[PDB]
């Protein structure tokens, strides 16, 4: 699969200064001269906010000095006037083959320091390894049968993000190669959920797990993002820490 | 084998078409008053439709099927429309012109697909385009067109045969461009593509076929003659196996290669349906499908997207 890259680990601006970031990938990511890219932001503690799609549209809504630009393998998020609204870590998507990645992400700071629809997590909050794991997402103000993709993704620690599998109201359902194997993907419209279920988990899924909704164009673009729930996974019940 | 030294798939699938085509479009029905020329065109449509759809329902069964398609229908049913319409449009033209017009004429995309993207994509082509088309339009004025009109076909009002003709390219172009489009926004596959489009197609045509009282009707024709019910299916059948062949094209050497192969095929059926059903072609003529070919080998050669 493709292995996207960041160059710029993190970096320090002041206000007024022109701020540029790269992203690479390992493979050509242009599709009859169209490129698949999309540019997310994230502030701490927070969803990542759905920011660019195709590497040169501005999402509606956001403010105009955010551009893109590249091809190739090469792209480049750029914002001139830098505000003290925009400092958050920002991530460079790809969606030409089914396993989308993200990159490691880059950090910017600043020196010297009912119509919508709304979906809400649930789950377990400790579970000992070797134990299978269920959780569930709820969607309220919005029908689940309709023309949207629902997903489920997770972040590690270092937020290391890893899109985990995704289902069509249609019913059809795909999956990330690597876990095919391991997780489950449901659904229930009386009830309008969607439950992720996963077999003998082990310590390296300590992680917080996210549902989103998306819609394809130009690739596939997470619009609306849940409020993520935590998952510890540990061999001792956590108690007074 | 296997390689484009002898790609017989295709070859022999078109020329079959093309000369079925012919012999049933144009075929000498009756015998002296007792004659019914094929005024039936929905229906050859409708069949190598079905035909079509059913072999790239296979094909997609037998071949690659984890890719997961993000289109949407109502982008499948007007591309659909566009394309059986300029079908129909094409073939009914064959009733008042001869083949070798009709061939010549539904080989002229490039006039069409440059207009639409001038007209509303302002792509610009300095050399590609606006400089080799002179070569088509005068193999275009040679061949449709007399010295001042005044000698054969004659400057009175055109047939409704070149109107549809005409039709059939406005259709043709308006396909080409939605299939661009929709191909890139939302990344479909080939075989997708053509099986919505077909299917599409289908329905259109036989809730059109089943309004218009032929298919409850013209088979009196056919039971009169019945071989016309073996041919036609022929024919079909050799549309869908080319399709399947092209694929391997899109695959294997490019995309270059097939259309090289479609135009030396399509002047190969020209010049069959000269020398075999024998339709003469006057003098200071054949310059003109040399030069239409000629300007068509270049424009696919030199400035080719």
């Amino acid at each position: 699969d493709i292995v996207m890259t960041q160059s710029p680990a993190s970096l320090t601006v002041s206000l007024g200064q022109s701020v540029t970031i790269s992203c690479r990938a390992s493979e050509n990511v242009e599709y009859y001269g169209t490129s698949l890219m999309q540019w997310y932001q994230q502030k701490p503690g927070q969803p990542p906010k759905f920011l660019i799609y195709g590497a040169s549209n501005i999402e509606s809504g956001v403010p105009a000095r955010f551009s893109g630009s590249g091809s190739g393998t090469d792209f480049s998020l750029n914002i001139h006037p830098v505000e003290e609204d925009d400092i958050a870590m920002y991530f460079c998507q790809q969606s030409r083959k089914v396993p989308y990645t993200f990159g490691s992400g880059t950090k910017l700071e600043i020196k010297g320091s009912s119509g919508e629809v709304q979906l809400q997590e649930s789950g377990p909050g400790l579970v000992k390894p070797s134990q299978s794991l269920s959780l569930t997402c709820s969607v309220t103000g919005y029908s689940i049968t309709s023309d949207y993709y629902w997903n489920w993704i997770r972040q590690f620690p270092g937020n290391k993000l890893e899109w985990m599998a995704y289902i069509r109201y249609d019913g059809t359902s795909d999956y990330n190669p690597s876990l095919k194997n391991r997780i489950s993907i449901t659904r229930d419209t009386s009830k309008n959920q969607f439950f992720l279920k996963l077999n003998s988990v082990a310590t390296e899924d300590t992680a917080t797990y996210y549902c989103a909704r998306a819609y394809y164009y130009d690739g596939i673009n997470f619009d609306y993002w849940g409020q993520g729930t935590t998952l510890t996974v540990s061999s001792e019940n956590l108690y007074f820490q | 084998l296997r390689l484009p030294l002898c790609f017989l798939g295709v070859f022999v699938c078109y020329f079959y078409y093309g000369i079925l085509q012919e012999k049933i479009t144009r075929g000498k029905y009756g015998e002296g008053a007792k004659q019914e020329t094929f005024t039936f065109a929905l229906t050859l449509v409708f069949i190598q439709c079905v035909i079509n759809a059913v072999f790239a329902k296979i094909l997609i069964q037998f071949f690659d099927t984890a890719r997961v398609d993000h289109t949407r229908s109502w982008l499948y049913a007007a591309c659909s429309i566009s394309y059986l319409g300029a079908m129909v449009s094409s073939n009914s033209a064959l009733q008042f012109v001869n083949y070798p017009t009709q061939v010549l004429g539904k080989s002229c995309k490039p006039i069409p697909v440059m207009l639409l993207g001038v007209t509303l994509l302002k792509k610009k082509y300095p050399l590609a385009k606006y400089l080799c088309v002179l070569l088509i339009v005068a193999g275009v004025a040679l061949f449709m067109y007399k010295p001042k009109k005044v000698v054969g076909i004659e400057e009175h009002t055109v047939g409704y045969g070149e109107l549809l003709l005409l039709l059939s390219l406005t259709l043709d172009g308006l396909t080409g461009v939605s299939q661009d489009h929709m191909r890139a926004h939302y990344q479909t596959g080939s075989n997708h593509m053509m099986l919505n489009i077909n299917l599409w197609s289908t329905l259109l045509l036989g809730m059109g076929i089943l309004f218009t009282g032929e298919l409850w009707e013209f088979l009196s024709f056919a039971e009169r003659y019945p071989a016309i019910i073996y041919n036609i299916l022929l024919f079909g059948l050799t549309s869908a196996l080319g399709q399947s062949f092209i694929f391997m094209t899109v695959v294997y050497f490019g995309p270059l290669t097939c259309s090289i192969i479609t135009t030396t095929r399509k002047f190969f059926t020209i010049l069959a349906s000269v020398i075999l059903f024998a339709n003469p072609i006057s003098p200071m003529q054949w310059v003109g499908t040399v030069l239409v070919f000629l300007g068509l080998g270049l424009d696919a050669k030199f400035g080719k997207g």
